RNA sequence: CUGAUAACUUACAGGACGCUUUGGCUUCAUUGCUUUUCAGGUGAACUGCCGAGUAGGUAG
């Protein structure tokens, strides 16, 4: 199946900027702040020392704008790539993708290296369509490693719940409000993400109120919302969604084009799976591992097109 | 006299000759000795240190033994540089707390005037430091 | 072109980085809203030909 | 004194004027033009040919 | 081993006087730039001492 000249989607998952704050006791909150040497300019970032612990804030959006492609000129591209997502979502459901994206927020995946000495940590979720009382997840060190001890959480089921209503949905939503809490030792090594310059370290910063303050990149937290994969031949480490999946640490694609398992090659077999998926025996782990990558990079976004 | 080296790690290997002339200080305690960098480069040291005012004591006969040794201006200490790095402002808040560590803030913009380091140790600890050392 | 993969692009030059620039809007951290405002005239032009 | 984002005059007007659901497979409103064009999936309903 | 050999073109000089291009003028209707994106290499340079010192000094 040729890919056309024009085709695009846009990600169904929206993350925000991370705001750094610190909390010192009598319970009140001022905005982390950090250094800058001359002599080529490093920044240095790191708790203050009268602080009690370290407050973080974004929101992520499961929109659901994966149902359909954004720009699509050809009308069979379009009718079949509709076809999969009505048809993984009868067949294999939104419960394994859905569960695995909101590990990534329940523990703190997103702070990437500053969970690294610790004494504990917890998270707070402010889901939209929603009762009240909200989620909190306590001491997320000791009591959940494995993901059972996410659902033995009391409304565990109740959040899952939102982000498959949310990808079924025409017009699903589901926005939630994550609210971080680091119990750091004293004058501890806080780790944001920096600018990229021509070439010696910049941060990355905003203005929160008239002061600058260190902010996690909304790209660099949607990478680590999206370590989902590990669907790759002899798989150990769990990867960032993307086409040919890379790993940075080590420079090499894994799913290099020469496996066969890249995004681009799965596509071409999209037709392929339409018969697999609308069959009574359920199928094999080796074939629905491609539907969940195939899912993931449509849920990523980006554009798909070729000469 | 003036020492040359000839391989290199002059910055390391410098620091290493101090730490004989630490320790000499103190079998004998005398400061009547100068130290001298002339070729201090914007970037290095240079392979030339200095004693003015060594040569037969026990780290510089084995140095000399193989193929590689031959054996105004202010070099002063400057400890104020060891504060500005931000593992010393939260010691000198321990310090003045003898109040509110809330209202003292950071910098945020510092601009240090060519220093230079040299990085050492101490004998009765275990504990490292570094050797400041300007014009 | 054709459809098979280039050989230049190894597992290498294939894994490798990508730097773009953007203009990157959003709302500052602790607003309350955001507002609009534009105006529409509605002015019978189409009675006649210009 | 400061820049600020806005939202065109022309894409503010192509939004008033997103009415045409008379195209013959209607179900999605286009924006009103000659030979109504949709930027979705690059296509004109109301082809010169129908 | 040259239509061969040889070859001083010179001297002096006043271009001038005069000169109103003007009148008239409608460029203008219509409009979606978008889709996606980890800068990292921060284990180095510590913990005291004097001073009211967020200044400045000093030890190893």
């Amino acid at each position: 199946m040729k890919l056309p000249t024009n085709l695009a989607y846009e990600r169904s998952i929206d993350p925000s900027d991370v705001c750094f704050f610190v909390v010192w006791p009598d319970d009140r909150k001022t905005p982390l702040t950090y250094n800058s040497r001359t002599l080529h300019q490093v920044d240095f970032c790191h708790v203050p020392y009268g602080a009690s612990h370290i407050e973080c804030s974004f929101s992520v959006s499961f929109s659901s704008e994966l149902r359909q492609p954004y720009k699509c000129n050809s009308s069979k591209v379009k009718q079949t790539l509709v076809q999969l997502v009505e048809l993984y979502e009868t067949k294999i459901g939104w419960t394994e993708l859905a569960t695995r994206y909101l590990m990534n927020i329940c523990n703190g995946k997103w702070l990437w290296k500053n969970t690294r000495k610790a004494y504990c940590w917890n998270i707070v979720l402010t889901p939209w369509p929603w009762n009240g009382e909200k989620v909190g997840f306590e001491d997320i060190r000791t009591n959940y490693t494995s993901r059972q001890d996410f659902k033995n959480n009391k409304n565990w089921s109740a959040i899952v719940e939102m982000i498959k209503t949310a990808f079924s949905s025409t017009d699903g939503l589901a926005i939630f409000e994550v609210r971080a809490t680091l119990h750091l030792p004293t004058n501890a090594m806080v780790r944001p993400s920096q600018v990229f310059t021509e070439k010696s370290r910049v941060f990355q910063s905003t203005t929160i109120d008239g002061e600058r303050s260190p902010i996690l990149g909304a790209f660099k937290t949607g990478a680590a919302i999206a370590t989902i994969d590990d669907w790759y031949p002899e798989a150990t480490e769990p990867l960032r969604v993307g086409r040919f999946g890379v790993h940075r640490e080590d420079v090499t694609c894994y799913r290099h084009p020469s496996t066969g398992k890249d995004f681009f090659s799965i596509l071409q077999q999209a037709e392929h799976y339409i018969e697999v998926l609308s069959a009574n025996k359920t199928p094999a782990q080796e074939t629905i591992n491609d539907m969940h990558f195939l899912m993931a990079n449509l849920i990523k976004g980006g554009m798909f097109q070729h000469k | 006299k003036t020492i040359t080296f000839l391989p290199c790690n002059n910055e390391s290997l410098a620091a290493k000759c101090l730490r004989v002339l630490h320790g000499f200080n103190y079998q004998y305690e005398t400061r009547n000795i100068g130290v001298s960098f002339p070729l201090w480069c914007d970037a290095t040291v240079g392979k030339k240190i200095s004693f003015v005012s060594l040569l037969k004591q026990h780290y510089f006969v084995q140095m000399e033994q193989l193929q590689y040794f031959h054996i105004y201006v202010s070099f002063r200490r400057c400890q104020s540089i060891d504060k500005l790095t931000a593992a010393g402002l939260a010691r000198k808040i321990r310090r003045l707390e003898k109040f509110d560590p809330s209202s003292f803030a950071q910098k945020e913009h510092t601009a240090i005037a060519h220093y230079h380091s040299l990085g050492e140790s101490s004998k009765q600890t275990n504990r490292n430091f570094r050797l400041n050392i300007r014009m | 072109v054709s459809g098979q993969p280039i050989k230049s692009a190894t597992a290498e030059a294939l894994a490798q980085g990508n730097p773009h620039q953007v203009d990157f809007c959003h709302v500052p951290y602790g607003a309350s809203h955001i507002e609009c405002s534009f105006s529409v005239s509605f002015s019978s032009e189409l009675r006649q030909p210009y």
